[PDB]
RNA sequence: GUGGAAGUCUGUUAGAGUUGGUGUCCUACAAUACCCUCUCGUGAUCUAUGUGUAGGGGUGAAAGGCCCAUCGAGUCCGGCA
RNA sequence: GUCGGGUGAGAACCCCGACGGCCUAAUGGAUAAGGGUUCCUCAGCACUGCUGAUCAGCUGAGGGUUAGCCGGUCCUAAGUCAUACCGCAACUCGACUAUGACGAAAUGGGAAACGGGUUAAUAUUCCCGUGCCACUAUGCAGUGAAAGUUGACGCCCUGGGGUCGAUCACGCUGGGCAUCGCCCAGUCGAACCGUCCAACUCCGUGGAAGCCGUAAUGGCAGGAAGCGGACGAACGGCGGCAUAGGGAAACGUGAUUCAACCUGGGGCCCAUGAAAAGACGAGCAUAGUGUCCGUACCGAGAACCGACACAGGUGUCCAUGGCGGCGAAAGCCAAGGCCUGUCGGGAGCAACCAACGUUAGGGAAUUCGGCAAGUUAGUCCCGUACCUUCGGAAGAAGGGAUGCCUGCUCCGGAACGGAGCAGGUCGCAGUGACUCGGAAGCUCGGACUGUCUAGUAACAACAUAGGUGACCGCAAAUCCGCAAGGACUCGUACGGUCACUGAAUCCUGCCCAGUGCAGGUAUCUGAACACCUCGUACAAGAGGACGAAGGACCUGUCAACGGCGGGGGUCUUAAGGUAGCGUAGUACCUUGCCGCAUCAGUAGCGGCUUGCAUGAAUGGAUUAACCAGAGCUUCACUGUCCCAACGUUGGGCCCGGUGAACUGUACAUUCCAGUGCGGAGUCUGGAGACACCCAGGGGGAAGCAAAGACCCUAUGGAGCUUUACUGCAGGCUGUCGCUGAGGACUCUCACUCCGGGAGGAGGACACCGAUAGCCGGGCA
RNA sequence: AGCCUGCUUGAUGCGGGCAAUUGAUGACAGAAAAGCUACCCUAGGGAUAACAGAGUCGUCACUCGCAAGAGCACAUAUCGACCGAGUGGCUUGCUACCUCGAUGUCGGUUCCCUCCAUCCUGCCCGUGCAGAAGCGGGCAAGGGUGAGGUUGUUCGCCUAUUA
RNA sequence: ACGACCGUAUAGUACGAGAGGAACUACGGUUGGUGGCCACUGGUGUACCGGUUGUUCGAGAGAGCACGUGCCGGGUAGCCA
């Protein structure tokens, strides 16, 4: 079975959903962790310096 | 070992035969003396006559070493 | 390279773990205040998923219902005893001191009260040889002369299920089912059959180990494979 | 005669797979498809959902296979002009 | 699809009828995920729709999803998280141990609902009728009440009970057909309340020494059959429910085979087939409460994922509709659905292409190769070789039969079940279509089933049972983590870890020199701390003494890495190739030589064999069975071929509509020669050449597609190896700290382990922190 | 061998320096340094190889000159060494001129044109030409040159047909 | 747009001891190639006519479906070798 089109048919699982804290559709309902703001993982807000150019 | 057809070879199924042959013989119950003991699973035997359920070998109700304990 | 299989094991992932949630009981000698008065009745015989051997259910006088490492010859109804003054019959537990020399013993403790460590597998048995006020010499199933505290409890008789090893598996499917009841990854791919990146014996136009197989005791994990610190090899001499 | 064992046999039962045609297609119906043939089909079987293992790490009946069209070291952004 | 008709400005494709078709495990019915309004109505056609459109999953505007008894909700599963504790420089990081919570919507467990009616769209939710459950209140009863039972369970075979469905018989109601007398539909009616009870188990009676019983196993003086009794089943029977409901009407009765559902018997395990909440146990009347969330629609060749209205992918139940037949097979047909696997019109409709039918004679001559196609075929009877692990080989092979009609026999309770007989009779053909093996032999490989390169490799590769070696007594061996800690392990040598070989059978020789591992070791070598000497008012530093692991040295070990030659009638370097097998999937010479077979055989098989360069678990030899594995031969068969022809369907060609992409320095009607960076439509010389268009097969444009992947170059990259360079983990070992009392020794008080505790074992060791020497492609 | 100098200062220790000799880098105008990749990746090169083209022509094919020699005698019916002179561009080698932002392999097949150094057919000459069948040579490219067994083979070996 | 071969008569002759064994010329045929044609033979012929299996239309009659003929037998025109 091909990894392409034929294997896309089996995709009906829900994972990432609207997040209670930030509003983004990034709350992984299986992990109960938001990949965008860190809700479920951190009291602090997910943030990284690499999300921008080093001198900005 | 006839269920094994022409597969596996002599020894493997020759032993399965002797082993299962001695395994299914009617065994003399330790409780009463009737030859009515049948295996219920691995190392588990039971008498259909008096219902005495007991432990023994995996394929025989008594093993050489088992019979030794009695002596000493 | 990549971590060899022996190193994946250690991480304790599902594939290498034992089906514990499926295991029955931790067959340990009961704890008796003292006196030995403790006795019970064998209520049933069962299959132990973890040892492929039968195990006996016992109802003790004081109400306790516990599974027991059953020796050969124990049947429903029989009465078992645990204590310093327990009779000397198969299926009974007492310290190596109270046991007469020359008697087959099983489920021997390593240190008084641990609950039993030695001789617990199918049809095996320890042999109580010498006594003393300080040391109890027991011959273990491996043939080794072990020196134990005479206070170490044990059960009289050999373990049930003897001869299990006598019958061949005949087919891969039979191994398969047993393995699925143990903490073991099976089947096994030979080291020499893998790529050089996956094992010290991997690689080569044809299959053969790269170096000699006898590895040193000091080799690090990932390299300690083949014949570990072999004192010798082969059958010759 | 009874019995009905088997990683047993036949089988497009369901279901799983894919030997050959080096057929059709090859700005495709399709970034792995179509048809016929062919193999497996009570078992180391097939399958749904849930769950676990995470990047020099997993997972691997071992093909350097697989880890979201990506693998002799994933992906994203940063180092970086 | 076609003919009529309807609507409309407009109709091949929007709707009605008729006629003709398509789908039957699906193209029908109900749903899970996922989508999210796609659902219903009205009004529309700029957008979307493979053409058109009055249509629509499109546009605009409105409307639609109603629950004590269907899910959620509650329980716990693998497992997840939070808090506490501990670690970490630290944390949003990390393992254990506690507590708590979380974790199952078809498809785990679970208190209780059925029938009908109704809407454009909901419906076990609304309405009508009837029923049920839980909690609480009141009242009567009750002192019982928690032991136990249930929830609650694997795989294979099978008996019995039994409903729906289907079928058979006869009656009634309605329809169809119109030479007969046939053919189709219906003949209804729930939950619930009550009642009945086979099997299993047990009791009394009884008294079998051979009887009782089964599909089979089996049962009994430790008490069989028989008899009587206790307990005891269905989603089943029976009565109510029901002068409820439903039907135009009749509004049946029996039977067989019996899905569901109930209940038993047998067999298997080196495999043992959840848990918890809850229920029962534990009465009845009346009343009150039963909130919260989900509920439309699609569920796919247009509502999901794949950029699409995508020939792909995508779970569950309907597995009992009729004929057929072994059948959930084919083929045909109902119920139900559809003509939307959605562009049409025209040409006897050419060439050419895709699928396909038929081909005389020859019959594999074709080709690397029988690739492709074909041949055979279902069932019964007869019959069946070598070889073999005695299972198999085997459906070996080979031979014969096969329909219909009339009247019968046998088995069985019977079937609308099966096995046969006699007579009659039709065809070229009776498994008449459909369904449906071609067969045989030799050789190689792997024992077998099984695994694999999702997307060019299915194999001889991986696995496997079997064989073997290695480590370890559990405070272990092996492995993960920086640590706190952890896997193995609810495990304990009949264990499990680390490796090799790869079923069975006959076997498995010689070598320990090198390398590896391990043991030993007088002597030699061997670091740091402390110590001693010199040096320095101290220190740097130089030297000495002592000496751990390790090494030198000795030994053990090849089913440990590996080796088993040249020369002569020993030498390198330990031994010098044994049983076997051999021109090998290993043999360069090579198409080796001889033979078989063919008209002819670099093939194949048998023999020989000096083997360029076979050989014993780097396993050797051999081998029944198995195989989409490699090679060879035979019989049969055939358009593979001789050598091609005719035909069928869809395209192609013409017409309406829709309508891209690839590619393009420029010029360009070329051809022959030559020349040129030596491979020119364009330069030179000649020749030829009126322009444009249609169809064609592809000679050229060193055609188009991809900054060649081959080769080389770069003080390029990466993966991999090792006795390359340099380092880093880890293991061993000494030393210092923890650390105490009296080159060998005792003790107990720290510290460690075992124990519920008392206490026991060990003990200044071990663990841990620091450092030193050795090993160290495990890693950079 | 002598001298200069070391952080407030003196002494001592132990350092730092001026001049020069000796110790090695042999890849010798001096890095401390092993391999595999067909799992491969990038930059580029026709600056450099493999196909093919092109040049060459030793090799290869064919020819000619001379003609020793033998051919029972007789060089020249026929065979024909040595040595010498050439033609071709089918083999092979050499070169690196063309192409690495791509000129797809061998063999086969199918279909078309051509060359002659002619295998057959037509016409001839000689003969060690009686005839018949041959052997050798000349003109000549109109037509023909087929089917099969092993092997992927080209080649070649083999079979039966054939002008 | 024709190439080539075999055979008969010549002739058992010329030649030659014999064995063996021609030619000119005239004829008949075969093969390869070429162009055309279908009375003859052969193929096709899903025009057509018949037989017959399963199933559906109640039987009969007459039909549909079974891949573009269910299968089998015969086959006109045309096209062909
Ligand atoms: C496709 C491609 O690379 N195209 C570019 C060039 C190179 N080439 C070529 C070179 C060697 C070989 N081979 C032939 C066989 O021996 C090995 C080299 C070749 F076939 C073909 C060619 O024609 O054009
Ligand atoms: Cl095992
Ligand atoms: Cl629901
Ligand atoms: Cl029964
Ligand atoms: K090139
Ligand atoms: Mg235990
Ligand atoms: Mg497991
Ligand atoms: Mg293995
Ligand atoms: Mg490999
Ligand atoms: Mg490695
Ligand atoms: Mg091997
Ligand atoms: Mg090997
Ligand atoms: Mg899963
Ligand atoms: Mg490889
Ligand atoms: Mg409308
Ligand atoms: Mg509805
Ligand atoms: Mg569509
Ligand atoms: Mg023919
Ligand atoms: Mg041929
Ligand atoms: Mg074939
Ligand atoms: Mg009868
Ligand atoms: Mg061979
Ligand atoms: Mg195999
Ligand atoms: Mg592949
Ligand atoms: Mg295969
Ligand atoms: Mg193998
Ligand atoms: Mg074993
Ligand atoms: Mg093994
Ligand atoms: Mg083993
Ligand atoms: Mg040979
Ligand atoms: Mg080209
Ligand atoms: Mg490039
Ligand atoms: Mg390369
Ligand atoms: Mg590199
Ligand atoms: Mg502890
Ligand atoms: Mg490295
Ligand atoms: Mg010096
Ligand atoms: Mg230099
Ligand atoms: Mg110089
Ligand atoms: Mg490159
Ligand atoms: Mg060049
Ligand atoms: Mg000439
Ligand atoms: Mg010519
Ligand atoms: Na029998
Ligand atoms: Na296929
Ligand atoms: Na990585
Ligand atoms: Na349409
Ligand atoms: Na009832
Ligand atoms: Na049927
Ligand atoms: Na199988
Ligand atoms: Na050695
Ligand atoms: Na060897
Ligand atoms: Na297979
Ligand atoms: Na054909
Ligand atoms: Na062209
Ligand atoms: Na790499
Ligand atoms: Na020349
Ligand atoms: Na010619
Ligand atoms: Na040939
Ligand atoms: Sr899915
Ligand atoms: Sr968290
Ligand atoms: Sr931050
Ligand atoms: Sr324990
Ligand atoms: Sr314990
Ligand atoms: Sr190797
Ligand atoms: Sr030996
Ligand atoms: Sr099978
Ligand atoms: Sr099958
Ligand atoms: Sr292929
Ligand atoms: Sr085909
Ligand atoms: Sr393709
Ligand atoms: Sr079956
Ligand atoms: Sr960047
Ligand atoms: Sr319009
Ligand atoms: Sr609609
Ligand atoms: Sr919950
Ligand atoms: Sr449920
Ligand atoms: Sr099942
Ligand atoms: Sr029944
Ligand atoms: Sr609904
Ligand atoms: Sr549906
Ligand atoms: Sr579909
Ligand atoms: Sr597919
Ligand atoms: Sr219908
Ligand atoms: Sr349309
Ligand atoms: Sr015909
Ligand atoms: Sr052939
Ligand atoms: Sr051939
Ligand atoms: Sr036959
Ligand atoms: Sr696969
Ligand atoms: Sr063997
Ligand atoms: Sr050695
Ligand atoms: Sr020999
Ligand atoms: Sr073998
Ligand atoms: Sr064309
Ligand atoms: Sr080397
Ligand atoms: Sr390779
Ligand atoms: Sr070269
Ligand atoms: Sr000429
Ligand atoms: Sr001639
Ligand atoms: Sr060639
Ligand atoms: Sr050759
Ligand atoms: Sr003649
Ligand atoms: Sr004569
Ligand atoms: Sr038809
Ligand atoms: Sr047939």
């Amino acid at each position: 079975t091909g990894a392409g089109t034929p294997s896309q048919g089996k995709k009906n699982t829900t994972t990432h959903t609207k997040c209670r804290r930030c509003g983004e559709k990034s709350y992984h309902t299986k992990k109960k962790v938001c990949s965008s703001c860190g809700f479920g993982k951190s009291a602090k807000r997910r943030d990284y310096e690499w999300q921008s150019k080093a001198g900005e | 070992s006839g269920r094994f057809g022409a597969r596996y070879g002599r020894v493997s199924r020759r032993r399965v035969a002797e082993i299962e042959s001695e395994m299914n013989e009617d065994h003399a119950c330790p409780n009463c003396g009737e030859d009515r003991v049948d295996r219920q699973g691995t190392g588990i035997w039971q008498c259909s006559y008096c219902d005495y359920k007991f432990t023994g070998g995996s394929y025989k109700p008594e093993t050489p070493g088992g019979k030794t304990v009695r002596r000493s | 390279g990549r971590r060899i299989q022996g190193q994946r094991r250690g991480r304790g992932t599902s594939t290498f773990r034992a089906p514990s949630h499926r295991y029955k009981a931790d067959l340990e000698h009961r704890k008796v205040e003292d006196g030995d008065v403790i006795a019970g009745t064998v209520v049933d015989i069962e299959h132990d998923p973890a040892r492929s051997a039968p195990v006996a259910a016992v109802e003790f006088e004081d109400g306790d219902r516990r599974l027991i490492l059953a020796p050969e010859g124990v049947g429903v109804g029989d009465e078992l005893q645990v204590g310093v003054s327990a009779e000397i019959a198969p299926g009974n537990t007492l310290p190596l001191a109270e046991i007469p020399e020359g008697v087959p013993v099983c489920n021997v403790e390593s240190s008084p009260g641990d609950g039993g460590k030695f001789a617990r597998a199918s049809g095996v048995n320890a042999q109580l040889l010498t006594h003393d006020r300080n040391v109890a010499v027991v011959k273990l199933p491996s043939g080794e002369m072990k020196r134990l505290d005479p206070q170490c409890r044990a059960t009289i008789g050999v373990v049930a299920g003897g001869g299990r090893t006598d019958k061949p598996f005949v087919k891969a499917g039979n191994k398969h089912h047993k393995m699925k009841a143990r903490g073991t990854k099976w089947p096994n791919v030979r080291g020499v059959a893998m790529n050089a990146v996956d094992h010290p014996f991997g690689g080569g136009g044809r299959q053969h180990p790269g170096k000699p197989k006898s590895i040193s005791r000091n080799a690090p994990p990932g390299r300690k494979v083949g014949d570990i610190a072999s004192k010798r090899t082969g059958r010759g001499g």
